[PDB]
């Protein structure tokens, strides 16, 4: 359809609509025209990437600003969704409009994702993926090749090709998703990964993933290109906390350390080597930085430092080299001793927590090494990498460790800790111990997103409660809200089962994990509950341990062999491959109406963006609260920091952080409104916490499914299948959940 | 043993002395009744 | 190749455990059968693969694979692969040439 | 050369108590019952085959750092910055003169540790120790 908001028109790419919908677009441009941030809460049962899209757009080519879009989700799927909607979205539009308007839309990724080159895309790690394209594009082979044709280093042709044309008429207008923009390059030789990261700075909107926005390694180049004023989109953005500590976080291990001692080693020959052989080269870098000049004046724009950024660009020194680390022998020296200073310190008997001051303070004591000399590692390190002409960087992997690190540091003191731990792991028998740097505070990472861009909208199928995430994020929103889907038949049936069928009460601590009573009750739930699914089962466990655990013992017992016989297992494992393998045929099983049951980890990868709906999900069973490891020394650390600044109780932040991932994981059924599912919580400790859940779960789930028993849920569930089962009235939904063009002409007229 | 230990040196032995030692109402059915004394 | 640990007590065969190491080439063999390009949709590599120098906080026990006390793995996991490339061999087998 | 000492050969195994204690002249490890022993009355030659820098039993300490490189640059920078120790203020702010003076000391430094100008080197520090 095609309406029109207090002055703003917009196209609709279906012929009906949604009041969630309608109501949602509403409030995201009043968000838009008062400016600031927002946070909207939208059922995962109606159409939320499409408003999106379909309001914004209308937004940039409507008002005279043209602001640009930008679109952050949290995983490549969501983005390769997103890019889906968008083309279809455009399509219409192009059809309404009675011509293709000037819009260009991609999606942002890694080499690993977007690699064409037959020779590099065989890899198993980014890692090295990323460095061969540094190889064959960094101009080193290039320049050889120039000067000396005769040279054997080759480059690749994708690259090379785009020298010919202009960035302009790199790609056609329009919308272009992974796939469409893979078979495009394919078929004219070009390099997507670099279309996309040169083109960046000229398309409408982009869309990436949270970490291109908040890990400083490769958010400071992407973000040095959009612009300031865009709308900015924070999709699916309840689990950002854990993205924002993960980006300022190292962990160093005892292999880590051995091997950056080689690493530096083999530096300490290679600038002997390079001594004798051609020190102009020094020379000339030394030169350089006498002056103050940095790694941005030093390194050219297609080239790239070896060591990443591993702070916000806002708290990087803008001051010379100190000296002390100015000559590459009195660097490595300076390095070696921080190696050493730090295997020293893996040597303790118990857990140490400190912060970056004491630990600066203890390596200024026992040695020499300033604060503002360590603050330049990473700095001086790339440049040194750079000079020093280290083709292969095998051996110089490990130190880029050690500069992170040192970097980390040497720069933040507050909301970061040090943890050393003499056991990694507790069930060893010898000690492996391990030093981790943490970042306790979450608002660091988003503090320089949240003042850069106005607007910011965030925008959630479970995000509840509202209140907490400005707390802990330090911004203000304009509005926040949730939405109450206004289903004319409820779809959806949530359900606690706090008992088995024996009327014992059934939980997944896992001080408890091996119980023969709670393990039997759950795999007889497990069983039942697949005899009566249709189609499709899934199954969330607290963690993969667990689930290992659980599964075991169900195998022992025979329980796998009863649910054998009506569907399949699949069972996710850690390997990304086989559990990508494991969803394809658990939907060709569900397709083909075998019948499948599928066992993930309810904070795992499946439910960090694969969505279940219509055939593929139809039960979910959540075994157990997804609760985090309370014996975890860097989670205490980070709750006692909670406590202390945010006023957030230990109890209540790991309350929302477990019902947190059950919403996520129950959010995953539906698509529409015409989908439909059983979301049983198998757990005494559910029981008390509906006010938790999202507020469109808390409406579905009635008091008298509070505290049900496995037998009485399977009755349930079966009448509630059967009921679902049957046709739909279309008068029942005319104009209550679903609104035509005139039914939305009414409710404007009657609002009005 | 106890020397072994005081030097550092784990013994493999113990010492010996602390290994720890360690009126029938019917009977016309006489010969008939299995004693079914546990289940 | 009922998915269930196998247990060192347990005495087994003398002649079919010949057979054990060709049923590790066989399934290295049917992995290999059964391998091959996802859908982006669903492509969980791509998910792990987004940021490749990505560097936080090694996650808990629990979060990874069972191992003893020796290091090395339980092997739990590989009933877990052995069930799942079960149902895989019978999917794939659903579509033959027919 | 690994957990036993070179001259006596005591293996942990044997000594569970040995403790390894280094000498800054050459840096070379010992064991507290060789130092004991053959230092007990009164200086001596260094007992090992191509040592022979006379020290002292006084002198010996405790080993910080497992690589004796990293342990030997150490302590010479500790030995330096005894002398040469300045601050930002000494320079009223000139952070050019600063970082040129912090690089001369780190030249030092390594000509210190690597011999290259020792005599020179020597006689510098005892003069700016005066000055
Ligand atoms: S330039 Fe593109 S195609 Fe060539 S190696 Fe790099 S990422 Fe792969
Ligand atoms: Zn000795
Ligand atoms: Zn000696």
């Amino acid at each position: 359809m095609k309406f029109y908001i207090d002055d703003l028109p917009v196209l609709f790419p279906y012929p009906k609509i949604y009041p969630e919908q309608y109501n949602y677009m509403c409030d995201i441009k009043k968000t838009l025209d008062v400016g600031g941030n927002s946070i909207l809460e939208m059922p995962s049962g109606t159409g939320k990437t499409v408003s999106l899209l379909s309001l914004t757009i209308a937004y940039q080519m409507h008002y005279p600003e043209h602001r640009k879009i930008i679109y952050c989700s949290r995983t490549m799927s969501e983005i390769e969704k997103a890019l889906v909607e968008l083309e279809n979205l455009m399509d219409y539009r192009t059809k309404e409009l009675g011509y293709q308007e000037d819009f260009r839309g991609l999606g942002l990724t890694s080499r690993k994702n977007l690699c064409l080159h037959p020779e590099v895309s065989k890899e198993r790690k980014g890692t090295v993926v990323d460095e061969k394209c540094r190889r064959m594009t960094n101009g080193q082979a290039k320049r050889k090749l120039e000067e000396d044709p005769e040279a054997n280093v080759e480059l690749c042709e994708y690259h090379e090709n785009l020298y010919n044309i202009e960035v302009e008429d790199y790609l056609p207008k329009g919308v272009f998703s992974f796939e469409k923009l893979l078979k495009y390059c394919e078929e004219k030789t070009l390099c997507p990964y670099f279309i996309v990261r040169r083109m960046i700075s000229l398309c409408n909107i982009i869309i990436y993933s949270y970490h291109y926005l908040l890990d400083p390694k490769i958010a400071e180049r992407v973000s040095n290109e959009v612009s300031k004023d865009s709308i900015v989109i924070f999709d699916e953005a309840h689990n950002i906390d854990n993205v924002c500590i993960e980006s300022l976080s190292l962990d160093l291990t005892t292999d880590a350390l051995r091997r950056a001692t080689r690493g530096a080693n083999a530096l300490d020959e290679r600038i002997s080597e390079v001594r004798k052989v051609d020190s102009q080269k020094l020379q000339d870098e030394y030169e350089k930085l006498v002056q103050g000049l940095h790694s941005a004046d030093i390194l050219t724009d297609q080239e790239e430092p070896f060591v990443e950024t591993p702070v916000l660009p806002q708290d990087l020194l803008t001051e010379a080299i100190p000296g002390n680390i100015r000559r590459a022998e009195h660097f490595v020296s300076f390095l070696k001793r921080l190696i050493e200073y730090l295997k020293t310190r893996m040597k303790v008997l118990h857990v140490i927590s400190e912060t970056p001051k004491s630990f600066l303070q203890h390596l200024k004591q026992l040695t020499f090494i300033e604060r503002k000399p360590l603050r330049f590692c990473s700095e001086r390190l790339s440049l040194l990498v750079r000079t020093l002409e280290v083709t292969e960087v095998e051996d110089f992997t490990a130190l880029k460790d050690i500069a992170t690190f040192a970097t980390l540091i040497s720069t933040y003191e507050e909301g970061f800790l040090l943890i050393i731990e003499p056991y990694e792991i507790e069930n060893a028998a010898v000690p492996n111990p391990i030093m981790r740097f943490t970042c306790l505070d979450a608002s660091i990472a988003i503090k320089p997103v949240f003042e850069r861009f106005s607007s910011v909208i965030i925008t959630s199928g479970t995000i509840s409660p509202l209140d907490m995430y400005p707390r802990m994020l330090n911004f203000k929103t304009v509005l926040q809200k949730s939405y109450a889907m206004t289903l004319a038949k409820k779809s959806f049936l949530p359900m606690i089962i706090t008992k088995g069928s024996d009327q014992v009460a059934i939980s997944s601590r896992f001080e408890i994990r091996n119980d023969p009573s709670i393990v039997r009750n759950y795999g007889s739930m497990l069983v039942e509950f697949a005899k009566i699914t249709p189609d499709g089962m899934v199954v969330f466990f607290p963690s993969y341990l667990y689930m290992e655990s659980i599964v075991s013992m169900w195998q022992t017992m025979g329980i796998l062999d009863e649910v054998w016989k009506h569907k399949l297992i699949l069972v996710e494992t850690p390997d990304a491959q086989e559990t990508s393998l494991a969803l394809e045929t658990y939907r060709k099983a569900c397709s083909n109406g075998r019948g499948a049951i599928l066992l993930s980890v309810a904070r795992g990868k499946v439910s960090e963006g694969i969505d279940f709906d219509h055939q593929y999900g139809r039960t979910v069973l959540m075994i157990g609260i997804p609760f985090q490891y309370t014996e975890s020394r860097i989670l205490k650390a980070r709750l006692e920091f909670m406590r202390e600044n945010y006023r957030i109780r230990e109890n209540d932040f790991l309350s929302f952080d477990a019902m947190r991932h059950a919403a996520q994981c129950l959010g995953r059924v539906l698509r529409g409104k015409d989908d439909y599912g059983v979301m049983v919580l198998a757990d005494r400790r559910f029981s008390r916490k509906r006010s938790q859940l999202p507020k469109w779960i808390a409406q579905g789930l009635s008091d008298a499914d509070l505290n049900l028993s496995t037998d009485m849920a399977i009755s349930n569930t079966k009448q509630f299948l059967r009921t679902m089962a049957q046709p739909t009235d279309p008068k029942d939904q005319e104009g209550v959940s679903v609104w035509s063009y005139e039914d939305l002409i009414k409710h404007q007229n009657s609002r009005k | 043993p106890r020397k072994l230990q005081d030097l550092g040196l784990k013994p493999a032995s113990v010492d010996p002395a602390t290994i720890k030692r360690q009126k029938i109402t019917n009977t016309h059915m006489t010969g008939i009744l299995k004693d079914y004394s546990h289940r | 190749l009922r998915g269930e640990k196998i247990m060192q007590n347990d005495r087994g065969d003398v002649i079919i455990d010949r057979y054990l190491t060709l049923d590790q080439e066989f399934d290295r063999k049917d992995d290999d059968m059964l391998l091959h390009p996802v859908k982006k949709i669903i492509d969980l590599d791509g998910n792990i693969q987004d940021d490749p120098v990505v560097r936080g906080n090694r996650p808990d026990f629990t979060m990874q694979p069972g191992v003893d006390i020796n290091g090395n793995s339980d092997g739990t996991v590989d009933i877990l692969k052995g069930m799942n490339r079960l149902s895989e061999k019978m999917i794939m087998a659903l579509k033959n040439e027919y | 050369n690994k957990d036993m000492c070179p001259i006596c050969k005591t293996d942990r195994y044997l000594s569970p108590d040995v403790k390894f204690l280094v000498n800054p002249e050459c840096y070379h490890r010992i064991c507290e019952s060789c130092v004991d022993r053959i230092f007990s009355l009164g200086p001596a030659q260094c007992p090992y085959k191509g040592c022979d820098k006379i020290l002292r039993k006084n002198k010996f300490k405790t080993q910080i750092f497992d690589d004796v490189e990293v342990e030997k640059e150490v302590d010479i920078r500790k030995r330096v910055f005894n002398v040469f120790n300045k601050t930002i203020d000494d320079f009223n702010g000139d952070l050019v003169e600063y970082n040129k003076y912090l690089e001369e000391v780190e030249d030092i430094i390594y000509k210190l540790d690597h011999g290259i100008d020792v005599a020179k080197t020597e006689e510098k520090l005892r003069t700016y120790e005066e000055l």
